[PDB]
């Protein structure tokens, strides 16, 4: 995360790491939508381009982390991966269309003050808060220094890092980039503002606060941007709800 | 699904200790200034 400030304790309580073995090092962001379902983006799992393809032996998810390095003893608890559930109609030759990916743990996890699972919108929470100009949070271990040439960022956080970030109008993020963005996808930032999420921040959670109820929804997920941290673009999230039948599909079946 | 449905998006260390955190009035504001 470019430009955002340390997490509070318990702050982010869906936040999940997920973690390869080995080596051992962080790989992306991902939120934990109950005690047995992970959410992360597609590419954080399968990317060819980079020699990217994960079974479920290759990771191991972290709940309720704080300190990005430190084993948080009785905090944070590591879960292994059941199965692995990539969108079939993933995108990742051309734009990164339909960038989302479900992991099944092994085994529920408990709940705590410090793992707790994010809400999943319907659909008319998604009508009321997915409008431009209304701000949600991302949050995750990504590289807090801005970067050209790649979305990786510069410089490691050791702690958790938070930043809220502006929904932008659909024609606005169009005319930002090349790339063809869809319907799956919405972009989030203030041009000429360098508060971003970076690579390492893939997959993991854009939550809003809900005004009415008071919960947090997450609406987004880290997916993808052109550098990290720049003056002149935004970054690109997947579109939760609109995705929501297949992540239900698959939880059901 | 598993268990949380219900409970989910409530933060055990503020929504239920009526608790607010260092930022999250920024989210509120853009809802009745950001349009
Ligand atoms: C990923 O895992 C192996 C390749 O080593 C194979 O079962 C599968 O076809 C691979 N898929 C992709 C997208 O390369």
């Amino acid at each position: 995360i470019v430009e955002g400030s340390d997490a509070e304790i318990g702050m982010s309580p869906w936040q999940v790491m997920l973690f390869r073995k080995s080596p051992q090092e962080l790989l992306c962001g991902a939120s934990l939508i109950s005690d047995r379902w992970v959410l992360t983006a597609a590419h954080c799992l399968l990317y060819p381009p980079w020699d990217k393809n994960f079974t479920e032996n290759d990771l191991l998810v972290r709940i309720g982390k704080h300190s990005r390095t430190r084993y948080e003893r009785n905090i944070e608890k590591i879960s292994m991966l059941e199965k692995i559930y990539i969108h079939p109609r993933y995108n990742w030759r051309e734009n990164l269309d339909r960038d989302i990916a479900l992991m099944k743990l092994k085994k529920p996890v408990a709940f705590s003050d410090y793992i707790h699972p994010v809400c999943l919108p319907d659909r008319e929470t998604a009508a009321s808060l997915l409008q431009a100009g209304y701000k949600g949070r991302v949050t995750g271990w990504g590289n807090l220094k801005e970067t050209w040439t790649a979305n990786v960022g510069k410089g490691q956080p050791s702690v958790l890092q938070v930043v809220n970030l502006p929904i932008v109008e659909r024609p606005v993020c169009k005319d930002s980039t090349r790339i063809r963005i869809t319907d799956n996808m919405f972009c989030a930032g203030i041009l000429g503002d360098r508060q971003d999420a970076c690579e390492g921040d893939s997959g993991g959670p854009f939550v809003m606060k809900s005004p009415f109820n008071n919960r947090w929804y997450q609406m987004g997920i880290v997916s993808w941007g052109e550098g990290c941290g720049l003056l002149h673009n935004y970054g690109f999230y997947t579109h939760v709800f609109r995705l929501k039948k297949w992540i239900q599909k698959v939880i059901d079946q | 699904f598993g268990s949380g449905e219900a409970d989910c998006g409530l933060r055990p260390l503020f929504e239920k200790k009526s608790l607010e955190d260092k930022t999250e009035r920024e989210l509120l504001e853009s809802y009745i200034d950001g349009r």
